[PDB]
């Protein structure tokens, strides 16, 4: 008769007692049990396809996707624990800084760059968010899934404070536009074409490899020192505090994506031929990424070195993935 | 081999019994109240089993062989008690 | 200070912009969205009923946790499990075998419609509900890791679903027909609608009743936290259906639901219905299963289709009907091939649990009693070669489980056979060929356990073959509950 | 990025300063700093080994509760309170009614040591340790207020130390003494070092322990989180102690120690000893209280002295021999005055726990059996009558409770009477006389039950008077927990 | 035999049900059962009569000090709950203000402001400390000391905010005596003395109702209109977001200490001659408040105008309570 | 009525006993015995009872009355069999 382990039978002989994140997060997907037909139905309804066509057939391969791991070895238990307190952090900011009339105090200026180059954020938040969701249901493995899990919800979280911010700016500038005219500002303002024409290409790039390299290898770094690092110190040096601080909190999301996203790829370049692979997607989506930064920092006060800046950051994230 | 699901009188499943193309309806219902009777179905002595498609109810003649009953493969069968 | 909700709530949801670079049926594919038509200023008219924010969202979840890992942490080196019912003990790894991955799986789905959905609301929401599957699969995980060195039974919490054993199969058939390969808006309606509104919401609420009946606190906590995050997903589907309705597509919104609700009785007749007519303890049976049904689970449907605009499925009547039977033959179905799934079924045909049977279904022991009848006479005269199957059941090519039906005195067993292509399907129901004829293209090469044995797939082509390809090996091979205890009760 | 909490800790401590503007000494009047002529810059040595600074302390104490509150609700409709073992029950009620207001009273003596001690980490620490009792005090009445309804007794977790009953006057005389009359200095050491790190530090860990075994996890976990408090605060004595020793105060440190062992081991026969040799079912008894006092107790007192720098107190070779007698007498004389308290007594004399107690102490039969044996014979004989008394127990006026010891074969009953100024007091030892003559001013004119009893203050002056007097009413009269149920064995 | 109640018995018949707050916290002190001799031991002992003189005798009078109801109904388990989620803001404010190098920004000119009048105060917080805790153990009911003991523990909370900072400061900027000097500041420095003197005489009124007009309703108003408020307003306007925003969370558990003091006047109002009472407390009082921030905020830029604030808003503390 | 602590021999506790001035030492005695006989002593028909100054163990003549004996109030007495 089979005798009973110390731990799940898959992870048996594993050399070191199994943490609650290995316990929980490993070898969970089934579809991938078997690749002709991974889900239980006929083998040739849309989805079968689907998936052997954007997963299995993907030309990032590893014989093993199950091994990879999370380097912040984040669970649902813990994922809350800390955004609870990372919350407490940016809600005390916004009650705090309202009590003290900060809204207030901004520049006629500052408040009509926000209408332009802040608020209209919750359509290229959300984009994420839809983009981040995708990977999580087409990627090989479920320690990778989990990973795009928490980067949905950390999405979902910056799309929430910029939905709150805009209501409080609206409140104190009524006149301006707050609320009503970010669509537009999103679909017809030049400094926000760029990246909108990237996020919705990078929307239907299908192949779980292609869709993991052009929303979080090329797409977020863009947005991510686009969007809360230029924005975020100009910010800063406009006297708005609140702003500063909020891009700052929402960039430790960021620094966490780039934490899993470097380790997958390290994982990938254990096999011959993945660097060339994701180098050539790197190379494909790079120049709408250029567009991207160029179009929108180009419109903000020195332009021209928020562009250099911006570029020279995001390059940096890759180049360190080697 | 010829195999056909067995839809046995009072038990309360449908069975896969393996017979042969040259098997008689009365070696068919043997084979079938191999897993049925004194199993979940009691003996009834008296009576004598017969066979019959389950879909249209056609009765087939206690002699008559497998090969000859024009059945399709996995056919469900009812194995009834009569006289 | 502090905005309200209701002050900014909508700004959340209001992300839908126009397509430019892509067009909008690249970005929404109809294999993934299922807008069917309807334009995306009308599936803005979604609007969810039960609204909740990130920030609000962790604040809560993270509550909800320290209260359940509090309990588990503090009831741990208590044992619990060890002196608990046999029956209460196989109810629980039949329970982590059989959803755990699944609520994983789930994940992926809430995923489709986060990405896919055209509603805005409809977005947001299934990311909460992807966050909320997550927390139900890895917790349901962690409870049950706790008895691995009890017995190899508990392993299948993690490993059921990566097997070909039977009831894994027709977990994953339900599963992945419902969540897994269907739109954006079909999953809303088959898995949030048919299936966690009408089944799992107040079901869960009834196994935390059992389990704390049990003297089980640990689990009773744990059923009784993830219940709660229930509602706050299974909402989806409503809104969906009114939109549906409000334009011109009644009759596509009344088949799925007709679907969904008959594929989730099938799963729901093998899983909950033995359950809790035989394995809970007879003194702790509040109510029938078929009580349990008509109270908690029929009547809340035609209420719900009533306010939707919709109509009881076709196989209503029936359906009433075989609130009797079913899960009586899944019962002695499982029971009887007990060797074949990885818990100990509870025979629970003891003396006082038949007497409890004949009230709750007048004329059991003349039917269904009947075959426990011989099985009993057959342990009490040392026959229990004859109380373990030879043979394998005939499986139902939509819900695969075994085809069943009354037996003794009013022997009513059919075979809904279909022949499609040169193939012979086998149904156990007439609504089950129905979902297959309804659309054939998606189940026609798919094989139940029966066809793939038929076929040569499975070797040595034996019954010692068949549980080597399931997974199975002596240790989890499943025996009855108490050991035969009920025998002594006719000597 | 965040500090490591050693590189700024100390500047939470640097708080002392040269006042100018007031004296030193009326800034910290010794009455209530008790600096006892050892300078500012002295006091500033001490440095506690359990540290901890404010936004830890929430976070961590956070936890504790929602924890313990968990467990609390996931249990309270389960009603175990309704299906225990009526000593466990007596057990609970008489931990909370001694206990509850006497732990919140602790803030008072711990705020005392916040205020006036001299030492800057005492204060810092002191007021964690005045949230720590605040915790107690108020977790310690909200769970008991659970049970309200179930019974009277009940109540009296909040009355208690409101009334004159005997028990609540020996529980007021002990804490009063030693942690509300003293200074700042000699709270540390009495309350700190020799009851909390002494006694109640292990005692919760077994009180737990038992709690569990009886099936209490709601009680269990209560006990268990407050335990987990104990040590942050009960650390405070040493620093203090090797401050004293430094300089030239051995002598008074080891008079306080002394005192305090003794006063604490009193008070500890009577509401530890009976419960564990008496109220605990015979199967879930781990050790006897002779043997838990000697592992867990002692060893750790002798230890602790040693290193610093102390001696075993004049009295440890009698207080060694005591641990086979005293609480049997305690015991005795609460299950035979029973209804003077407000809880019911578990005799506990059945023949099994007559032979357990017979292993754990050789010569109990022959001498406390001897009692026992009467009252069993009255009780089978049907004289009750003769089972509840007719008068008063001689009280020592140092510790407040019953003079009692060895009876039967070994009779040793002694008084340790004094004739001070006119008045003659009794003592129940010669450590409790000791006590009072070292420092006569401090207890007096205090008066115990039969002193007032005497001098006409209980009126009308018979025993139903005397049970007004303590606010004793039927309904919380105790009377024998498992209603002479132990009678049968013996016909 | 006696029935068993829906509550405690000395809050049987109290209307409404018995919340948590009233269920763990009133009628919990045993000292004033017997006020001849409130401790059960010998009548003569000085404590005795010090609780004798400084609690029973005491001017301040009600039938009933046990109905006094905290208007917060702080509870232990609920002020943990509140305080861990501000902790969480400002341990946030510290970490992100701190990687972005806040401190390494301000002017020397505001540095050696700080060291003046800013770390000093760990020594006045921690007197705030020892004040209120004295309080919490010579008040007459368990509801009034509660509050005292949330209080102190609050004060403990600002000397320890205090204390972190300067560890900060000190390291980027070893060179000012950032803990080291704090003593001698305090001690010497005449911006101090008042403070100092009407602190140092107040820790020794130890009636309780002199001890909490002393502490509550006049010293603790002054230290936080001028250590918090005008401290903390300067500190903004010199760039230190820092101070400015710490300023204002410890001000929301002063506002909380003046809630609980105000409604115990009200409370002791109710009846005759406690106002005057108190209002002779208050005259006795506060002139050395007067003394203490004059000498303080004169120090400040625009100390003139900072000292009519303070002094204008502290004085509306008490006339907002009649 | 004068007080005294009755501690009955073989007994495991002292008592407070009230007795009169005019009683005699056997009736001191009955009415101690009285407390503790057939409670938690066995009485020994064989001996008598004698009662004794605690402190110093001094032994009273049975017909001395509490009066003459010299006692102070409260004073404690033991009470045992002899011969
Ligand atoms: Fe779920
Ligand atoms: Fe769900
Ligand atoms: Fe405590
Ligand atoms: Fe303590
Ligand atoms: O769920
Ligand atoms: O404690």
């Amino acid at each position: 008769a089979l005798k009973p382990l110390k731990t799940w039978s898959h992870l048996a002989g594993n050399r070191r007692r199994p943490s609650e994140y290995e316990v929980v997060s490993t070898n969970l997907h089934y579809f991938t049990d078997n690749p002709e037909r991974p889900w239980e139905l006929d083998s040739n309804l849309p989805m079968q396809t689907w998936y052997k066509k954007y997963c299995f057939d993907s030309p990032l391969k590893h014989d093993d996707w199950n091994a990879f791991r999370d380097p912040d070895q984040l669970v649902y238990r813990t994922y809350n624990l800390l955004q609870d307190g990372q919350e407490s952090y940016v809600q005390g900011l916004f009650d705090q800084l309202n009590d003290r009339g900060h809204d207030q105090m901004l520049t006629r200026e500052w408040v009509e760059t926000l209408a332009r180059f802040y608020t209209p954020a919750r359509y290229l938040f959300h984009a994420l968010q839809m983009g981040s969701v995708y990977i999580h249901q087409i990627a090989p493995a479920s320690t990778i899934t989990n990973c795009a899990t928490y980067e949905t919800a950390d999405h979902l979280r910056w799309l929430t404070h910029t939905a709150y911010r805009t209501r409080e700016l609206a409140n104190c500038y009524p006149d301006v536009g707050f609320g009503k005219r970010e669509r537009d500002v999103w679909e017809n303002d030049p400094a926000w074409q760029g990246f909108r024409e990237l996020i919705e290409k990078a929307l239907i790039a299908w192949d779980w490899g292609e869709a993991f390299t052009a929303i979080n290898l090329v797409t977020k770094p863009a947005v991510e020192e686009a969007l809360l690092q230029q924005l975020g110190s100009l910010a800063q040096s406009e006297g708005d505090t609140l702003l500063g601080l909020l891009a700052q909190a929402q960039k430790r999301d960021a620094e966490r994506h780039r934490r899993w996203s470097s380790a997958l790829v390290k994982m990938a370049l254990e096999k011959e031929g993945n660097r060339e692979v994701l180098q050539k997607w790197v190379a494909k989506w790079e120049p709408l990424a250029d567009k991207a930064i160029e179009a929108y920092c180009s419109a903000l006060p020195d332009g021209e070195n928020a562009i250099v800046e911006a570029k020279s950051a995001s390059r940096y994230v890759r180049q360190m993935m080697g | 081999t010829f195999p056909i699901m067995s839809n046995f009188e009072r038990d309360f499943v449908i069975q896969l019994v393996p017979v042969d193309t040259e098997d008689t309806m009365d070696q068919v219902a043997e084979k079938c109240a191999y897993h049925s009777i004194n199993r979940r179905v009691h003996p009834q002595p008296e009576k004598i089993l017969r066979v019959r498609r389950h879909e249209d109810g056609t009765l087939f003649p206690r002699g008559m062989i497998v090969s000859d009953a024009g059945l399709r493969p996995t056919e469900t069968l009812d194995i009834i008690f009569m006289d | 200070s502090m905005l309200k909700r209701e002050d900014w709530y909508d700004l959340t949801r209001t992300t839908n912009w126009t397509p430019k670079y892509v067009t909008e049926n690249e970005l929404f594919p109809e294999e993934m969205s299922g807008a069917r038509g309807i334009s995306m200023e009308a599936w803005e008219k979604y609007d969810e009923p039960y609204k909740i924010t990130y920030p609000e969202y962790v604040s809560i979840q993270r509550e909800k946790d320290s209260g359940a890992y509090s309990i588990k942490a503090a009831l741990e080196r208590d044992g619990f499990v060890d002196r608990a019912d046999p029956g209460w003990v196989s109810t629980m790894q039949l329970h982590f075998g059989a959803i755990a991955l699944e609520e994983y799986a789930a994940s992926t789905a809430e995923a489709r419609m986060a990405r896919f959905a055209k509603a805005p609301g409809n977005r947001n929401m299934a990311t909460f509900g992807m966050m909320d599957e997550n927390r139900h699969g890895q917790i349901q995980l962690y409870f049950p890791y706790a008895n691995v060195k009890r017995s190899r039974k508990w392993d299948w919490a993690h490993k059921a679903i990566h097997t070909n054993e039977w009831a894994a199969i027709a977990a994953r058939s339900f599963f992945d027909d419902m969540m897994m390969t269907r739109d954006s808006v079909a999953v809303s309606i088959m898995l949030t609608f048919a299936f966690e509104t009408g089944f799992t919401n107040m079901q869960f609420l009834g196994l935390a009743a059992d389990a704390a009946e049990a003297g089980d606190h640990t689990f009773a906590s744990l059923i009784s936290s993830i219940q709660t995050d229930e509602s706050r997903h299974a909402q989806q589907g409503g809104p969906s259906l009114k939109i549906l309705v409000e334009n011109g597509k009644k009759d596509e919104a009344q088949q799925m639901v007709d679907v969904a609700i008959w594929r989730s009785w099938k799963l729901f007749s093998v899983l909950t219905g033995p359950i809790m007519d035989y394995y809970t303890p007879l003194e702790s049976r509040n109510q029938s299963f078929k009580e349990f049904m008509l109270e908690w689970i029929v009547a809340q449907f035609e209420r719900q289709l009533l306010d939707l605009g919709l109509d009881k499925p076709w196989y209503w009547d029936q359906f009433m009907q075989d609130l009797d039977e079913t899960h009586h033959g899944m019962h002695l179905g499982v029971w009887y091939w007990r060797p074949t799934v990885w818990w100990d079924p509870a025979a629970g045909v003891s003396p006082e649990e038949r007497e409890w049977l004949e009230e709750k279904y007048p004329g059991w022991n003349d039917t269904w009693g009947q075959c426990w009848d011989v099985i009993t006479d057959n342990l009490v005269n040392g026959k229990p070669e004859l109380t373990v199957p030879e043979t394998l059941p005939t499986i139902c090519n939509m819900c695969n489980l075994p085809i069943a039906h009354t037996p003794g005195n009013k022997w009513n067993v059919k075979d809904y056979q279909l022949e499609y292509e040169g193939r012979l399907y086998h149904f156990g129901s007439e609504a089950d060929r129905w979902c297959f004829q309804i659309d054939p293209e998606r189940y026609k090469n798919h094989t139940n356990l029966v066809d793939r044995f038929l076929k040569g797939e499975i070797q040595p082509a034996d019954l010692a073959g068949a549980l080597m390809y399931m997974s199975l090996e002596p240790g989890v091979m499943g025996d009855d509950a108490h050991d035969y205890e009920w025998v002594k009760a006719y000597q």
